[PDB]
């Protein structure tokens, strides 16, 4: 039955880029491109191809325990067995790590959401069906990233409003900031470590 | 079929306000074959085709033949574009002239309802008919061959009226728009206080809308006449 | 044509009272405020600004109701003769 | 000639929506979005498959006389005859609805583009054929779409208009008035029962 | 007869997807994203993909009536009879939702539109078929779902007239407040836990 | 319709709250110094846009919390109501 | 050897519009659009609609030579070879008209940059493949572009420091001088009859 | 095996023009554009083409490094065998490359990141697997690119509040300087042989 | 930067002649065309 | 609620420095004249951006460091 | 930062010395006359002035490639 494992293969990377990561990264980098002015970046190409390659990066680790579990079999090489304990595995990696970042919250309200989590009564995290943890981690990741981001955010508006009231204390009321702005941003941004603080802080204490 | 094929696509998609990127593409591809599969009937040739079909380089002559029409004919709508683009300067939009914000929005406030107005009053008489008649001429004219684009270098060349209508249209808005700044800087000169982002902007805005409503009364006689002068131009332009 | 003509004088005449009412009251503002700007000058920069805000945020207290009822008749007589708008 | 028939059943769906109904609706329902900001609808999901419902919806009818004439035959059981009196009499009530709503103007204008007609002399509207049918009634459609589309329109560019007017007028030079735009305009889509009356409009009163 | 069932599940998620749910939640959600400035969230991945989330999601309970009912048995190896009794009753409860959510009167106008209904002598709102049933559905979940969306669109909007409102009362005309909007609105928007409230309400409280 | 007016009425008068204290305060501050920039004139541009900034910094320091209360409420009842919205 | 020649057709004329011409006209019509206060004129249809039709006009002598040594010989009453020679010729003419415009100092840098030039040691500018040439010739239209556009620029920016100028002298210290320049920018933007001089000098003084 | 090349041949472009070059040409440019004013070029054509043609341009080198080892045989009219020492020695090429332009920093950061580095210790660089390279290469790229571009930008922003100084010393409050800005910009643009500097330095200080 | 010098030598000079309205403007006609003349002395 | 009130208040704190300064020396300047003074004042803020920078950038730049360090407890 | 610092400081002085010689120049009638002072500065100034800039802007992007 290898048919069903290589058709929601062909599925599967897009719900994945939706389902662990790529949510928090893509995030920052757009807050980030909101600042400085223009976009700065193709939106048709670098962000996404950024975010791609750092969430591979990022889930190595639970790939690598459904790499020695699940993935090196299926590897036609070994002509693995039928999926069954693949899949209930790779699930319970994914169950741990979606529980690491998933309020509880959202997984009542999703529980009386699909009626079958009321009828069968599941009182375990790990009873709840992977496809109802799914959209509770996604929102809950969310929150998360938005947080960061716009913590993120604060200080370069505080340095816009510097810019703003100097000019206007001294009454140069006819000027573009945002241009003078465009400099300065940059300078914290690559000054402070900023730009590979972000990518490690990011990373290494998203994952750990 | 092909080369009327690339006559009417052309035509179509290079004349968008009339019929643009809000109807499907695939509700814009089937006009073509619908038009065309209407007007190549009844030449009949059957010779035989190049390798590669040379032609091909007839085709290179149909496509400047559609492009031609639309951006000409897109000289009514501009005028109206123009006009109610440069009676919003006084009043709002000219605020977007700084380095560059997010997108164009200040494109949308007035000249879009003179779009849909003008657009609209063409289906009274006809909306695509009478460019589609002149395609017809130009059929008669330059059916196919060789010889692809006679004059056409000189025919681009060329000189349109778009201020001139816009000023046929607006001059007695711009005048009084103009005495209306003047009064302000007379309030000025009243009071040296007035800061006018703390007086002026109200004022020419409603100012603005009241010979908006006026001018678009004065807008329906001119559009008729602004409709026959484009058609002289256009049967001028073809025929040469 | 003339059924065009006549959906454009009464939009822009629906235009003109919305947006006639609060404009009139930012203008009445700033030129009251301008001519306090006179006698006890008292000039910084900005300061009648902040009166306007007031006065439109008023306005939409004030007028509300029956504004949105204009609409409400006319966008009901606009979907009656759609079908005599064909 | 059964090839065609069921080889037409694989493509000609697609030329029908673009053959009679399916214009104005999509048109309308194009209209109804690029007011209110963003797309808002699913694009490639919900306004297509409206369309495609509400136009088979409108034809239920010449498929009726169909049903009772033409249909109900060629079920492939019965290994009808080919299709010569089936295409000429749904085409009678094709033609019928289509000189219900194609202008004489068009068809006159376009009888002289084909070359056809014009040395053919062609007088009733019944001996324009399908093929010189076409082009004519979908222009005509289309400026009867457009006449009502932007009619529809006038409201929320009525509020649009107001909302910058207020802001202008208080000196708010900078903002996004769109946004403020974007809520108040459905109050009316929504109070005044205007989704459920328009559909009804075009629904009934086009075809009646 | 198994062909039309199998060529029908090919047609029918995109039917479905237009058919009961998976508006409303798209509408919200892109209603959120003209919040905050950009989209600020991939159009092309993140919304929708939660979007189909939610959607089966919501509809397990109908999927759970016809999984005691229809689903276990044409599970293909348990050789199901023909569909006769699976499609009655499925359509029962897909019947019970839609005029849980569908308004009478675009009932009666689509009645009136197809003359279909006007000859085929239609009294029942069961006995009105479920192609009749589909569209004025559609239409009324486009009102709830769109009058939700801009109820929940205003107070953003206020808060971008506050800052733009001190901005020029300091006299600051020259900015684009936008970005200092970014980041308050996403404050409220994770203090309110209002994407959580959002979810659960939509998902328990369209069901129930 | 008469729903929708209430609702625009609430969220108006919000506004009013929020935006009345703040600009009140500098409001406050500016015609005073203004008033100062009278008898004893010495009148140069800027000046009490000083003062001004002090007011404005602590209003936002001490405003911020409770004011983001008052949309909480009204927020939270809207997603209740979306309910009963429908 | 039809493939990639047409494969290379569906993907060269972007490279061919971003190639000779299509820069110099585009930037002159966005200066002359940078006066005048607003855009005036539909960035999405008109302006560098005439771009591409004066690109077209003054590309076609090029064709007009691959006219009588190309363009009239695939005929199958020429009996022509597969594409060889015409490409070859074809590219000797572009490569005269790349040559009649681009630097040997952007040349020299673009050829060891390339490495290809550098370790391969290329001696004619004929050698020189005709993607090395690309870039340095846009590089020296930009140049030249971008000298004519902001020697257009000058009067306008003249009118504003007369009319700043005026307001000043007289007392008029607050208004907002640029709508005081829309109309008579407008009127000497007719009334010296320059727009079609402008114009008809770019065609012609451009190819001749 | 030669499914996989071909089908990532179809894919990794893209990546490629993410993964050494194509980054610093474009952010640099656009940089350039947000001086001078508008946006003064075709966004949809010219920067990002010539970036694309100075991108592959750029990357002959690595590909003469192939052309030597790689490229010679994948040429399909020479029937090579199956990839081994073509992509063990163009990863090697690649890892030179990649080695010039990294940082450890981030090459340690990214190794937490992925958690298998972290397992695993790796401690050279070329023990740094290609996609473990990858990342890290492209924030640095991201830095030094960013850097470059705001260091050019400082002279117009310079020049900007120049301008504002001279017109608020005359008291001249009302103005947009930035258009009398716009001319100034252009000269030294060119007055320094400044762009042919800066393309020639990119060139060969990149590479070398 | 000379070829800047001597355009704002000639523009600030019909400004000096400006700063009797209204056939004032009538000056700025003139050198406007003037300046398209010289628009292809600039490259 | 209450610690993001306090992040709040800490970038408020370090505006409330930086915008002392230099609005102090310019109410000095143009006190003393009123009792022509735009020249003197443009001296003043001219050298504060050129004499203060530093250090006051450094103000940001140390807050900001930190802020990254807890974006990793941030979550 | 340091590389940053230097940079700032020096654009910084040169807005400092462009921005210092036109009241230099300058020194409701005589206002007019004080108008041509100012126009005539960008006669008289710019092409000297240019080249200051011209030079640090040059060197700047030379040591671009040293500034990494």
């Amino acid at each position: 039955s290898l048919i069903a494992t290589l058709s929601f293969f062909t599925l599967l990377p897009f719900l994945v880029a939706a389902g662990t990561c790529y949510i928090k990264f893509s995030i920052v980098f757009v807050m980030v491109r909101n600042a400085l002015g223009l976009q700065q970046v193709p939106s048709n190409m670098t962000l996404n191809g950024i975010a791609l390659i750092m969430a591979l990066f990022v889930m190595k680790p639970i790939i690598e325990a459904g790499y020695e579990n699940y993935l090196n079999g299926p590897q036609k090489f070994d002509t693995i067995s039928d999926i069954v304990r693949f899949s209930d595995s790779g699930l319970m990696e994914y169950k741990q790590y979606l529980k690491k970042h998933t309020d509880l919250e959202l997984a009542r309200f999703f529980q009386r959401s699909e009626e079958e989590n009321a009828d069968l009564k599941s009182a375990e995290n790990n009873d709840y069906s992977l496809f109802s943890l799914l959209p509770a981690y996604a929102l809950s990741e969310i929150k998360d990233a938005f947080k960061i981001g716009f913590y993120l955010y604060l200080p370069f508006v505080v340095v816009d409003l510097v810019i703003s009231s100097i000019l206007l204390a001294l009454g140069m009321m006819m000027m573009s900031p945002i241009t003078i702005s465009v400099p300065i941003k940059l300078v914290l941004f690559v000054a402070l470590d900023g730009w590979g603080i972000l990518s490690k802080a990011l990373i290494e204490q998203y994952i750990n | 079929l092909n080369g009327v094929f690339f006559r009417l696509a052309p035509l179509f998609f290079f004349l968008p306000f009339l019929n643009n990127g809000i109807i499907s593409p695939s509700i814009r591809i089937p006009v073509i074959f619908l038009v065309a599969s209407g007007l190549i009937t009844s030449g009949k040739v059957d010779i035989g085709s190049s390798v590669f079909e040379h032609v091909y380089f007839l085709m290179f002559k149909e496509i400047i033949v559609g492009l031609l029409l639309s951006f000409c004919l897109s000289l009514p709508f501009w005028i109206f574009h123009a006009v109610g683009s440069i009676i919003d300067n006084q009043r709002g939009a000219t605020l977007s002239s700084s380095i560059d914000p997010a997108n164009g929005v200040d494109t949308s406030e007035l000249a879009k309802f003179f779009n849909l107005f003008s657009a609209v009053v063409f289906l009274y008489s006809g909306g695509m008919v009478f460019i589609l008649e002149s395609i017809q001429l130009s059929y008669n004219i330059c059916p196919l061959f060789s010889q692809c684009s006679f004059r056409i270098s000189n025919i681009l060349t060329f000189l349109t009226l778009l201020a001139s209508q816009a000023v046929i249209l607006a001059s007695p808005v711009m005048i009084v728009l103009l005495l209306s700044e003047v009064l302000l800087g007379v309030l000025s000169r009243f009071a040296p206080q007035m800061n006018a982002f703390s007086v002026s902007l109200t004022i020419k805005s409603l100012l603005a809308i009241f010979i908006i409503f006026i001018c678009s009364s004065t807008i329906y006689f001119s559009k008729v006449q602004f409709f026959l002068g484009e058609h002289k131009f256009f049967t001028n332009l073809f025929v040469r | 044509m003339s059924d065009i003509v006549y959906m454009g004088n009464k939009a822009l005449y629906l235009i003109l009272i919305f947006s006639l009412w609060p404009v009139g009251i930012a203008t009445v503002i700033g030129l009251s405020i301008g001519l306090l700007q006179t006698v006890t000058q008292l000039q910084e920069q900005t300061l009648p600004f902040g009166i306007k805000l007031i006065g439109v945020s008023i306005s939409l207290l004030l007028l509300s109701g029956w504004y949105g009822e204009v609409l409400l008749s006319f966008c009901h007589e606009i979907m009656f003769l759609i079908k005599s708008g064909v």
